[PDB]
């Protein structure tokens, strides 16, 4: 038995079915962006909102920790993207990035910390 | 005089009897090897202690063997090394303290050969439960004619001590050193006959052993260790798989559900 707690969007999706139902339960779970946990049989579906409680309970250095490890990468760190929609009827044609109906470059702000790093094109084509 | 005893095969052998030529000279204990389990925080003063636990230790034995002649002396050195050393562990105890009886396996000891007929010899059994527990069970009586009990058992002289009960509320008097738990391979029996569905309780402790059938007089309960059982039948899924446990002294035990109990409770006491 599943239950759902929480807010979650909308998702279009191609062909659903012929899967396990653990595939089903990963899919739901990269998709919409919840969190499963599972009493006995029972899956309850959170969101981060209502998965996450707080607490008064606090990590300490010197008091309750020992040994305290960070791992930082940098080798994905793009700042900037650009993503083609769409192909056009008259794509053979057509020129350059009139193939497409939608192409956009999106920039993000962090970019005034890092500079300019453009990642490979990613296109959606729906 | 000093003699020891050895527990094999249901036999009690005494050792100066056994062998004539050999004479205990003297017993004697390693203190209970108490152990900390630290653990060790950097830049932090000391640890901070976990469960205290006991490792094995050792009882020594310092005896001689005086032969009629060489070829006897080689005789009984060899009986000696087959009487001792068995294939699995058996139980020994000492004049001095003839209620206290340990679990032990022997140790390679070499006869040290003085003169042409004699050789002192210094056995030493490794106790590996890490305590010792006395000859007899709770359900042994506290009688004189019995031969069991001696002074420094942790008796309590004020109040009798009885273990077999016909009410819904008593108290069991554990003497031990140890609280008596049997996830710890500790031995402990309970043999409960009573007409309803029966729900034992130790207040002291806190725990709860619960069943969920009806019960009869004709039918014996008997939790052995972690098994409960009816009728020597296996009857862990219609229980609520609590095990009571025996806290030092005096534990108040209540009995709910059931009418005309008759529990008996049936346990050595551990010492250390």
């Amino acid at each position: 038995s599943y239950e759902i707690q929480g807010s979650f969007p909308l998702v279009e999706l191609e062909d659903l079915g012929n899967k396990n139902g653990l595939e089903l339960v990963n899919l739901c779970l990269e998709e919409f962006g919840a969190i499963l946990f599972a009493d006995n049989k029972k899956l309850y579906f959170y969101d981060e909102k209502s998965w996450y409680v707080r607490t008064e309970k606090q990590f300490r250095y010197l008091y309750n920790t020992e040994e305290v490890s960070v791992d930082t990468n940098t080798d994905n760190l793009k700042t900037e993207i650009k993503c083609y929609g769409k192909q056009k009827e008259n794509a053979d044609k057509l020129t350059g990035d009139n193939k497409y109906m939608a192409v956009v470059t999106y920039t993000s702000p962090n970019e005034a910390i890092y500079g300019k790093r453009m990642a490979n094109a990613k296109s959606d084509d729906k | 005089m000093s003699d020891l005893f050895l527990e094999l095969n249901g036999k009690v052998h005494s050792l100066s009897e056994t062998f004539p030529g050999l004479s205990v000279q003297e017993v004697s204990r390693q203190s209970p090897q108490l152990s900390m389990e630290t653990a060790e925080i950097a830049g932090t003063d000391g640890v901070i202690p976990g469960m205290t636990q006991f490792k094995p230790f050792i009882f020594s034995a310092k005896c001689n063997l005086q032969a009629l002649d060489i070829p006897d002396y080689h005789l009984a050195v060899r009986e000696i090394y087959e009487f001792l050393f068995q294939r699995d562990s058996y139980y020994i105890w000492s004049d001095q303290m003839p209620g206290i009886r340990y679990e032990v396996h022997p140790k390679p000891v070499d006869f040290s050969r003085e003169s042409d007929r004699v050789g002192l010899l210094t056995i030493e059994f490794d106790v590996f439960k890490g305590y010792a527990e006395s000859r007899g069970t709770s359900l042994d009586p506290m009688t004189f004619e019995v031969d069991l009990w001696q002074m420094g058992m942790n008796l309590s002289n004020r109040d009798d001590l009885f273990y077999v009960f016909r009410e819904n509320t008593f108290r069991v008097y554990n003497a031990g050193s140890d609280r008596v738990n049997p996830l710890m391979r500790h031995e402990l029996d309970i043999a409960m006959t009573a007409n309803g569905t029966p729900t034992i309780h130790n207040l002291t402790t806190g725990e709860s052993f619960e069943y969920r059938k009806e019960l009869q007089k004709t039918d014996v309960l008997l939790l052995n260790n972690i098994y409960p059982l009816v009728n020597n039948r296996r009857v862990g899924k219609d229980t609520n798989h609590g095990i009571i446990t025996l806290e030092k002294g005096w534990n108040d035990f209540e009995i709910k559900g059931v009418t005309d109990v008759t529990i008996a409770f049936n346990f050595p006491f551990i010492y250390r």
